């Protein structure tokens, strides 16, 4: 049954240039983005008479 | 990962973000293009700037790729942090600086380093026994970069022992040193000829080394003059 659940989730937790160009507009990005009621029920095992 | 290029632009769009990471720095300062080099060790000035550790990267950058001009006015730069910055120079920092740049650059801006920090920062009473005690040890961890430093801060200063001239002898003599030998006899005979170490050393390290019509010469030479008593005449 997990292995059911863990199916549907792509598992990638293209390049390597453009990937650096990627970074630097994900910084401009970021960069321009930065600018008494609870006791109801409960047992008492005592007689009532006993309390003064 | 597998490409230096790639890993320098990468570094290079962290360090954008990444300010205080001397690694980083250093690794951009590997970029294997000296005007680049340069441009990439003044980007790190415009980074955080050189207080402890990218004076000594720079120093080295400029051991590599330089000459020893440069290397002296960044070490003069480096001195004026060393006060202005409000960080002393270390005996330690100073040895892996020379033995770095005695393995991978050139000897020099270790030897401008070893005299900046042999007279700056290491210096106590009059003396610089423990710097040549320091220098010595040096010279058993790097080049003869270390032995010419000691004779830097010894012989320039007054020599009130000429034993130290003397042991620097013996190490040009491990070295294969025979002109050496002969600068340092000179240079100790007309600062401290009151011993045996200036003439006799010489003329020992001559009729020592193998050539005996030189070894003659050399004795001729201690002897007509005659700086010292009749043992010159015995030698």
């Amino acid at each position: 049954l997990l292995n059911q659940k863990l199916g549907k989730i792509k598992t990638l937790g293209d390049d390597t240039a453009a990937w650096i160009e990627r970074s630097r507009q994900l910084q401009k990005e970021k960069d321009l983005a930065e600018k008494a009621r609870d006791l109801q029920g409960l047992t008492v095992e005592h007689a009532i008479d006993s309390f003064r | 990962l597998e490409e230096p290029e790639d890993a320098r632009i990468m570094l290079s769009r962290a360090v954008e973000c990444c300010p205080t990471s001397v690694e980083l720095w250093l690794a951009l300062a590997r970029l294997e293009t000296y005007e680049n080099a340069r441009k990439v060790l003044n980007k790190a000035r415009e980074n955080i700037p050189t207080d402890r550790h990218i004076w000594i990267t720079a120093a080295k950058l400029e051991e590599a790729n330089g000459n020893t001009q440069m290397v002296e006015k960044i070490i003069d730069r480096a001195i004026t942090s060393l006060r202005a910055n409000g960080v002393e120079i270390n005996r330690e920092q100073w040895i892996q600086d020379a033995e770095e740049c005695d393995r991978a650059g050139s000897v020099a801006t270790c030897q401008a380093v070893m005299r900046a920090v042999i007279g700056i920062g290491i210096e106590e009473e009059d003396r610089k026994h423990t710097w040549m005690e320091d220098a010595d040890s040096c010279v058993a961890h790097n080049a003869l970069e270390c032995a010419r430093a000691i004779y830097a801060y010894a012989l320039q200063v007054f020599p009130s022992k000429k034993s130290v001239w003397l042991r620097a002898a013996y190490f040009e003599k491990n070295h294969g040193t025979r002109e050496s030998l002969e600068a340092l006899l000179q240079r100790a005979v007309a600062h401290c000829p009151k011993a045996e170490v200036l003439w006799l050393m010489g003329a020992k390290s001559k009729w020592l080394a193998g050539d005996v019509p030189a070894a003659r010469s050399i004795l001729a030479l201690a002897f007509q003059a005659n700086p010292n008593s009749e043992e010159i005449w015995l030698a």
